[PDB]
RNA sequence: CUCCGUUGCCCUCGGCCGAUCGAAAGGGAGUCGGGUUCAGAUCCCCGAAUCCGGAGUGGCGGAGAUGGGCGCCGCGAGGCGU
RNA sequence: CGGGGGGGCGAGCCCCGAGGGGCUCUCGCUUCUGGCGCCAAGCGCCCGGCCGCGCGCCGGCCGGGCGCGACCCGCUCCGGGG
């Protein structure tokens, strides 16, 4: 993302509830790999993105 | 076997993450719009807030077993509609001149029913009974009818409805109502009524002027101050 | 209980009627403007439109200048009880609508000159 | 060939005959393939292995 | 009034994202040889083309699509019943 | 969401008869792999027609409708201040 020195990443979740896919813009935290499966929310585990 | 072997199950899981959600009613996570969420939290301010014993009295009412006496004696009574108006004139027209025509009759017993005609006839103790609405909408026009009510000594009361009480006399809404006389076959209902209202209403005042009505929370609020008090309870009660 | 299954409100959608005006609101419907006598004014005389009649089939109008082909087709045709294959106009620099009107080949040019006066 | 040119060619020239056919590059689709196998059976290894433990508890 | 169309209402489904303008150089389907004028020419004409839209009643071909089985009758090509 | 209430695989405690019950927790169930996942199956309960038994909420055929599935109630659309 110009004029920005983090690299985005987009992820598409699902909506879980419409069928259909939300797609979003996490800043990239670093060791994220292309073709990771990103865990998010309170009983989520504790790794890196 | 009458059951084909293929129709199966397919039963769907919908936890989080799982097969995707159905359909539930939201009526409380829909957006409620600008005349709703207001009127909405009217209600509720209404209730949160330290009403006025004033306010207040306008929301204890009659009960089904009297508002239906009550509106059982006045169907005897509601005044002339249009049409039934012309024939009361009509007859009169062709009976005076025919078969003789004084001409007073005698103008039987009706209601009463706008603010400002009901005070004067209750400012003259000219009533047996007051019937008030409750739901009225500037409450100002009749904030004051009761303690004036029983002043005079008047019998007032407090029912539901300025619609169904402004269905008798034939408009959309009415504040007020009274009954000034009665048939003499019709006043055993009447003072039936009046004796079971006063011991109610008249007969309360510094019960009703001293009830300041509000001061509730919100069931969410209030389910977490009592669960805090069987944390308090159960510190140094076990 | 008839639930929301969305949670938004949407506007309930009423119904809404047709004008059933109590008058019309003008009196008369005006006179139509564009006929088979306003929309053609002149044709055109000029050498390089006789040459254009005699050599091509054509008939070169002068117009009025809100005219469509269309317009102009349907007037040639209604007036010279003729029949027209193209229209093909321009706005000469003066504000004159021209419009060359190739005539069917079974048809003729230089003789419908002749009824309409020109030559 | 230049999108709106699309609508004029055949239906035969847009895809290839198959499963995800003109959309995606075989070399894709044979891992989707064997990729649904993969994730299916080992639902159903995990399936009987919870089995077994509510079994065994 | 067949069937189709059209409309009326009743039920059913639809996230969006901003009333609107902004390219003669950005995005944007499809036209080119030859001929022709004093001046105009992918403009006119001759011939070759091409895109978009319409084609309903469907204009005409071709695909869908023309097996197999079983059972008879026929020399056999074959015919019929299912 | 907050309360409530189902569930129940399971843990603590309480009870218990060893069947089980109560209170507490937990869940509310998707983590090895660029895989699939909507418009509902299933059960239930009804009604229209039509066909068969003939008593026809018996049975078939055709065609619909509602309930659970997908706990119930509310009073602030969720969050943070004050
Ligand atoms: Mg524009
Ligand atoms: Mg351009």
């Amino acid at each position: 993302d110009p004029g920005r020195g983090a690299p985005l990443a987009k992820v598409v979740f699902r909506d879980p509830y419409r069928f259909k896919k939300r797609t979003e813009l996490f800043i990239a935290a670093e060791g994220i790999h292309t073709g990771q499966f990103v865990y998010c929310g309170k009983k989520a585990q504790l790794n890196i993105g | 076997k009458v059951v084909n072997l293929l129709f199966e199950k397919r039963p769907k899981n919908f936890g989080i993450g799982q097969d995707i959600q159905p359909k539930r009613d939201l009526t409380r996570f829909v957006k409620w719009p600008r005349y709703i969420r207001l009127q909405r939290q009217r209600a509720i301010l209404y209730k949160r807030l330290k009403v006025p014993p004033t306010i207040n009295q306008f929301t204890q009412a009659l009960d089904r077993q009297t508002a239906t006496q009550l509106l059982k004696l006045t169907h005897k009574y509601r005044p002339e509609t249009k049409q039934e108006k012309k024939q009361r004139l009509l007859a009169r027209a062709e009976k005076k001149a025919a078969g003789k025509g004084d001409v007073p009759t005698k103008r039987p017993p009706v209601l009463r029913a706008g603010v400002n005609t009901v005070t004067t006839l209750v400012e003259n103790k000219k009533a047996q009974l007051v019937v008030i609405a409750h739901d009225v909408d500037p409450i100002e026009l009749v904030v004051f009818l009761p303690a004036l009510c029983r002043k005079m000594g008047v019998p007032y009361c407090i029912i539901k409805g300025k619609a169904r009480l402004g269905r008798l006399v034939h408009r959309k809404t009415c504040t007020t109502v009274a009954f000034t006389q009665v048939n003499s076959e019709d006043k055993g209902a009447l003072a039936k009524l009046v004796e079971a209202i006063r011991t109610n209403y008249n007969d309360r005042y510094n019960e009703i002027r001293r009830h300041w009505g509000g001061n509730v929370l919100g069931p969410k609020s209030v389910a977490r101050i009592t669960k805090l008090e069987k944390a308090k309870a159960k510190e140094l009660a076990t | 209980k008839k639930i929301r299954t969305s949670p938004t409100f949407r506007r309930p959608k009423t119904l809404r009627l047709r004008r059933q005006p109590k008058y019309p609101r003008k009196s008369a419907p005006r006179r139509n403007k564009l006929d088979h006598y306003a929309i053609i004014k002149f044709p055109l005389t000029t050498e390089s439109a006789m040459k254009k009649i005699e050599d091509n089939n054509t008939l070169v109008f002068i117009v009025d200048v809100k005219a469509n082909k269309h317009q102009i087709k349907q007037a040639v045709k209604k007036l010279y009880d003729i029949d027209v294959a193209k229209v093909n106009t321009l706005i000469r620099p003066d504000g004159e609508k021209k419009a060359y009107v190739r005539l069917a080949p079974d048809y003729d040019a230089l003789d419908v000159a002749n009824k309409i006066g020109i030559i | 060939v230049r999108p709106k040119v699309l609508m004029r060619l055949s239906k035969t020239k847009k895809h290839v005959s198959r499963a995800y056919g003109g959309s995606m590059c075989a070399k894709c689709v044979r891992d989707r393939i064997k990729r649904a196998f993969l994730i299916e059976e080992q639902k159903i290894v995990v399936k009987v292995l919870k089995a077994q433990a509510q079994s065994q508890k």
